[PDB]
């Protein structure tokens, strides 16, 4: 199984400098050899064979090369160490010992299976021992997607391979909003093309003024025209020279591995649009196509070793559903206090029950035996395809009921077969805080931990193997059900109002029947499909069959709208397939990367391992390495979770089998992260009581060791694979003064023109805190900026990078030239004041932007401040303070640390719910009003309020998208987002049960109250105490 | 007479309606305001077959109802009419909360103090429960690793017994006792090492056996105090509801 600790030996974080390794020779002898913890297996084998000649049977020892080492790893696996360049510490041994053996089997196949297993977290042989035919059918059948994805990469190669490795980092639309177009000099952009001339890197620049919408090949054409401008070529000769060589070069971003390889307008590339808004000069580097294509290796996709009766329709069986509960093996309960136990059962279609729940008779705790046939209030033909049995063993103790162990089963298996015969089910433990007697939202399947309460079951048999009907049968039955509407002016107006309602709105039973009765008129307004589907009686064969036909011929919808149909509320395979079809045809690679967090989460709701969503996401992962990179990390980050280890493990294995050479790069990142996890685990556990100076001494000593220097240098940044992390600047590395003591790392940018982007790349590694909440908040902030910017509202956010890479382990991107509001306050004078001067922030910003650039900095502060005020209000980010708000030297205000704003939402013991009030400090209004004393009434404040009103309504217009993005996250193990009630607060702030004008007035009321609430209270800044 | 009715619950959220409808799974019901903008229009939540269904009470021309025939003069008349049609079953009463102002307040502090002391014990039991569960899974894999380690050393014994077999025959014939005792010194070193490994594995098997029993007893203590913790939460919440009235 996956390793429980990143230690170099079992229960030992670090090996001592020298260690005694028991070497088991091939002649039969046993030699204890002293080795350095950083010694390579090449050195250890050479030293072992020198000492082996001293011991007996030395005549039977062949050459060192003829043998290979073997040992038990901490994953309880017999690993054959093919790569002999590996260090003893990096081998992950269970105990210090190595057997020398004659190598066997296909060496090249075994090397790849080690590399796949290392990146996954678990060994590949674990999947071979799984006897579930669905698990082996997934492994075999999913390779059809992998082979199709690899065939696309070698369709128009080497350009197809180059596009896979370096996808064009572009925005979804080439239309530049008016505020972005107005920043161009008469629609034109001034760019700088660089070329390397001499081997010692003698550079040459070419400043060009070109139209913003020039495709990269037209940029190359203008560079060719400038270089061949004084070569006596006629207007015809030059035109034919330009047209011949424009396709022989490609542009690259100076400082990083981002290439302009596709025919998109230059401005559609995110780097160029960023340069336009920031007013920066784009620095691109020109190079020959063969210079990049020679660097790309053609890694072939070898097929693995694992790649090699009557049936009655469900609707024929006219009978009531019956399930017999035989007995449970045991139950962790005390015979005193608890009187009896029973098995509560229910048939569900997602969270909604299809019928009244049915319990077994109560039996004594010591003898869990029922042998009772339970009859459910639904007939077998009326079972929808996603019908599931949800059960649990409960206790009794007015009368109180409590769940003890829960479990769910798919009533139809992956081959459409209805469950039949006897079957055992190892039950799962009750989650913390779940008081519900059943867990329908919980994982569907038997607990892999077989040392758990096992409940035997029995499903009825019907002479033949019962299978769910074909689409041909369902289509014919739907036409029969219609043979066994009206409309009015109010009906069309009511349908349009219901489609615009947010997903969380309350749909009444009259509205449900109204939508179902006018279901054929609904096709004219396709955005109402989610509301109509909730109105379908899913426990009715006739309504479901008719819905299937409407879904079959339903027109497509926006991907943002189709995403809702993948959350917990829509479990039907026909609805989910419809949603995937919309994403296949309409979701761009920009939006797929944008919403990949949720799309990976909704994979957990799928009933079966092989399905249309996973086949879609794995295809985009294997045909776009930017999508593939985060697809790997979002799945790898949850491999510790035994609930999803097998699902995500099988998926990651299929990804790694065909991702190509990128598996080598991901292993480098995994190695580097394993070392940082182990290093920080020592500081977090044994060396926790030691001083900051003492911990830093240890940190330097360990980071300098060769094993650490090799592992932590020359690898791609997991936060952005376009950034390479070269040599580590050890003098710049430090333990930060923050929660969980995160580690600040610094690397040189090994790019040839690093100087034109960033010389050093800094990342904060944090071990202890759950970063999913920060990741999701930062994603929402990026999506809000994206809405505002697309609408033409220039509000600048800073959604810095954040990536969770394990169980409460992650990376945070460092923003260069930024400081907290308290760091600004302390940097600028102070003199022990207790009350910080409110004008200090304005003065600091004035000094950083003197002269002409002053007005620009104030505008950027106003635009960034306005949107963070709106974002923090809509999301209820009330935990804001002078140490978790930062301002860049250029004036950009942005917020950091979003893991703690929901800690005090709970309300228990009459705390009024702690409503998040809208607030804006006087310090910021002084910056916005350019140092005015009466800052609450200036023309700059007037514009600022107007910025917030427009931005607030722009988010309220797309309220359904934010509700859908959070609704998809409910299935994730995040304790902050479990039920739709945790999202309900966004409806209070966005005022969704009001008109747009009423919501604008509501927001204006909360913003005008914030002026009164921004009280300059006479209290010290350290402890906050009033006289 | 809607304020006098027990089933009318002012302006409660959707979360509190579904919370107050879980064990009551038959035909339990309650009424509340549909929205602040409507005000005069209310909503009726009924249980049905598991899912809590919501039915709106429309209000136009003074008369109330669900469909076109508004044959009801008041909201109270509308609900009382459908109770007689059933003979809807149980109303969620805000007034009915069976146990002076001084006694209700002092005993509420006693139930809150007792609930927080038992909540603290559940946090201690859960922290040790998860710690024990994590340690059990580690010991379970450490046994799998020891089993594979023992299998490797057993294969090494069969390798030594096979290769040394022909050399021992040569040295016995040649009378070279030094080389027989040198090969036996290494064999009895390999065999004693296996004993040390099997002792370590069996030592950990008993730690796992005892930690599994500890885990089962932590889970028994949690499952015995979980019902006590829920009835104390419902008791203290009723004492606070009556204290406000
Ligand atoms: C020199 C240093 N620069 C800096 C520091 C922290 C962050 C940052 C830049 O970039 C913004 C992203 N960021 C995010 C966080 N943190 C966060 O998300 O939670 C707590 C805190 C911790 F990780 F350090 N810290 C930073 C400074 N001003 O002291
Ligand atoms: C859950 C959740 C939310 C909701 N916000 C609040 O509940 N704010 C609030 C209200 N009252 C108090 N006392 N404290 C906080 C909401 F934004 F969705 F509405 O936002 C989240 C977010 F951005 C990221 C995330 F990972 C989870 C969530």
């Amino acid at each position: 199984p996956p390793r429980p600790s990143s230690g170099e030996l079992w229960g030992i974080h670090l090996m001592p400098p020298r260690i005694l390794v028991e070497c088991l020779l091939p002649n039969g002898m046993i030699v204890t050899l002293e080795c350095l913890r950083e010694a390579t297996l090449i050195t250890i084998k050479h030293e072992l064979f020198k000492e082996a000649r001293k011991y007996p049977l030395h005549q039977l020892l062949q050459d060192e090369s003829s043998y290979i080492f073997v040992s038990v790893t901490q994953e309880a696996e017999r690993e054959e160490f093919f790569d002999e360049t590996r260090r003893l510490c990096d081998l992950r041994l269970f105990q210090p010992f190595l057997k020398v053996i004659e190598p066997v089997g296909n060496r090249e196949e075994k090397i790849l299976n080690r590399e796949i297993g290392f990146a996954i977290g678990m060994p590949v042989c674990e999947f071979d021992m799984v006897k579930d035919p669905e698990v082996q059918d997934f492994r075999r059948n999913i390779l059809n997607v992998c082979k199709e994805a690899v065939d696309l990469r070698d369709l128009n190669s080497p350009h197809s391979r180059a596009m896979y490795v370096y996808p064009p980092n572009v925005e979804s639309s080439p239309e530049l909003p008016k505020h972005i177009y107005n920043k161009l000099d008469k629609g034109q952009i001034i760019v700088v093309i660089w070329v390397i001339v001499s081997p010692n890197n003698d550079k040459q620049k070419y400043t060009l003024k070109i139209n913003h919408d020039c495709v990269p090949e037209q940029v190359i054409a203008e560079a060719i025209r400038k270089k061949t401008r004084s070569m006596l070529l006629s207007s015809e000769q030059l035109k034919l020279c330009v047209l011949e060589y424009q396709g022989k070069y490609i542009l690259k971003v100076c400082g990083c591995d981002e290439y302009f390889l596709e025919k998109y307008p230059l401005s559609q590339y995110k780097y160029i649009r960023s340069c336009i808004m920031l007013g920066r000069m784009p620095n691109l580097m020109l190079m020959a196509k063969e210079s990049l294509y020679s660097q790309l290796p053609m890694d072939c996709f070898t097929m693995p070793s694992y790649s090699r009766t009557s049936t009655k329709s469900l609707w024929v069986i006219n009978s009531a559903l019956r399930i017999k509960i035989l007995c449970a093996t045991y139950v962790n309960v005390n015979i005193r206090d608890i009187d009896k136990i029973y098995v509560r059962t229910g048939i569900y279609h997602g969270g909604e029950p299809l019928c009244d729940n049915v319990n077994t008779q109560r039996v004594p705790c010591s003898n869990p035996r029922w042998n009772e046939w339970l009859n459910y209030d639904i007939y077998i033909p009326d079972l929808p395809r996603a019908a599931r049995l949800c059960l649990s063993i409960c206790s009794v103790k007015k009368e109180e009921h409590c769940p003890l162990a829960w479990g769910n089963i798919n009533l139809f298996d992956y081959t459409d077969t209805l469950v039949s015969g006897k079957m055992a089910l190892n039950l799962w433990p009750v989650p913390h805080g779940l008081e519900d007697l059943l867990n329908p939202i919980g994982v569907t399947g038997s607990n892999p931990n077989k040392e758990t309460p096992c409940l035997e079951l029995e499903f009825d048999w019907f002479s033949s193997v019962v299978k769910f009907p074909d689409m041909s049968v369902i289509e014919e039955h739907a036409n029969w059900s219609v043979s066994r509407n009206e409309l009015r002016e109010n009906d069309k107006e009511q349908l349009k109002a219901i489609s615009t309602r947010d997903p969380l709105s309350e749909i009444t039973e009259q509205e449900k029947d109204f939508l179902w009765s006018h279901r054929h008129y609904c096709v004219t307004i396709p955005e109402i499909l989610p509301k109509l589907l909730l109105s379908v009686k899913w426990n009715s064969r006739d309504e479901v069959a008719q819905m299937y036909c409407l879904v079959k011929d339903w027109p497509p919808i926006k991907p943002e709208q189709a995403m809702e149909l993948l959350d917990c509320n829509y479990p039907d395979p026909m609805v989910r397939g419809f949603a995937v079809r919309c994403l296949e045809k309409y979701l761009t690679d920009d939006k797929l990367s944008q919403y990949l967090i949720q799309l990976v989460q909704v994979l957990k709701y799928e009933q079966y391992l092989d399905n249309l969503l996973v086949r879609f996401l794995l295809k985009k992962a294997l045909t776009n390495q930017r999508i593939g990179h985060f697809f790997f990390w979002h799945l790898k980050s949850e491999m510790h979770n035994k609930t999803v280890s097998q699902r995500f493990g099988l998926l990651l294995e299929s990804y790694c089998r065909a991702c190509g050479m990128y598996l080598k790069h991901l292993n480098r990142q995994v190695e580097a992260m394993e070392k940082l996890i182990n290093l920080t685990d020592i500081l977090k556990q044994e060396k926790k009581d030691e001083t900051q100076k003492v911990q830093m001494k240890f940190l330097v000593e360990q980071m300098r060791r060769p094993d650490f220097m090799d592992a932590l240098q020359g690898f791609l940044s997991p936060l952005n694979p376009a950034h390479q992390l070269g040599n580590l600047r050890l003098e710049e590395c430090r333990i930060m003064s923050s929660a969980k003591r995160p580690l600040w790392l610094n690397w040189e940018n090994p790019d040839i023109m690093s100087e034109l982007l960033f010389q050093n790349n800094e990342i904060i590694f944090k071990n202890g805190d759950d970063l999913r909440q920060d990741m999701l908040t930062l994603q929402i902030i990026r999506i809000m900026e994206n809405i505002w910017q697309n609408q033409g509202l220039d509000l600048r956010m800073l959604p810095y990078g954040c990536l969770s890479i394990g169980d409460c382990v992650g990376l945070i991107e460092v923003v260069r030239n930024s400081h907290t509001i308290m760091q600004i306050q302390c940097k600028g004078g102070l003199k022990g004041a207790l009350q910080f001067n409110s004008h200090t922030l304005h003065q600091w910003l004035k000094d950083k932007n003197k002269g002409e650039i002053y007005d620009a900095a104030i505008d950027l502060f106003t635009r960034s401040c306005a949107g963070y005020c709106v974002a923090t209000f809509i999301l209820g980010i009330g935990d804001r303070h002078n140490s978790n708000i930062m301002v860049k030297d250029d004036g950009q205000l942005f917020h950091i640390d979003f893991g703690h704003f929901l800690d005090h939402k709970k309300k228990k013991f009459g705390y009024k719910r702690e409503r998040v009030p809208f607030v804006l400090t006087q310090d910021f209004l002084i910056v916005i009003s350019k140092g005015a004393q009466e800052c609450t009434k200036t023309r700059e404040f007037e514009r600022f309020q107007e910025m917030c009103y427009k931005a607030y309504l722009a988010i309220r217009q797309h309220a359904n998208l934010f509700i859908n993005l959070f609704s998809m996250m409910l299935g994730s193990g995040m304790p902050e987002l479990q039920s739709f009630d945790d999202i309900a607060y966004i409806r209070k702030t966005l005022a969704l049960d009001k008109t747009e004008q009423e919501a604008l007035e509501y927001f204006m009321k909360q913003m005008n109250d914030a002026r009164h609430g921004g009280w300059t209270t006479k209290m010290d800044w350290i402890f906050h105490t009033i006289k | 007479s809607l304020q006098d009715a027990e089933w009318y619950w002012g302006d409660i959220s959707r979360e509190e309606v579904n919370e107050k409808l879980r064990d009551t799974a038959d035909g339990t019901f309650l009424v509340r305001d549909a929205s602040t903008k409507m005000h005069g229009d209310y909503t009726l939540t009924l249980r049905k077959g598991g899912n809590n269904k919501l039915i709106k009470i429309f209000h136009r021309d003074g008369k109330y109802g669900f469909s076109d025939p508004l044959t009801f003069s008041s909201v109270v008349e509308l609900i009382n009419h459908y109770r007689n049609e059933s003979l809807l079953l149980y109303p969620v009463s805000k007034y009915q909360q069976d146990q002076n102002i001084e006694a209700v307040g002092k005993k509420l502090h006693e139930y809150n103090t007792q609930f927080q002391e038992k909540s603290r014990e559940y946090d201690r039991l859960y922290e040790e429960y998860t710690r024990t569960s994590q340690e059990i899974q580690m010991k379970r894999t450490a046994i799998e690793a020891f089993n594979e380690t023992i299998k490797i050393f057993e294969e090494q014994c069969q390798t030594q017994e096979r290769y040394s077999k022909e050399y021992i025959e040569k040295f016995k014939r040649e009378g070279n006792e030094k080389e027989i005792q040198r090969i036996m010194h290494n064999y009895d070193k390999l065999k004693s090492r296996i004993s040390e490994i099997i002792d370590s594995r069996r030592r950990l098997e008993e730690d796992l056996k005892k930690q599994a029993a500890e885990y089962r007893e932590i889970d028994k203590r949690m499952n015995s105090i979980k019902p006590d913790l829920i009835q104390l939460r419902k008791t203290r919440d009723q004492y606070l509801m009556w204290l406000t009235q």
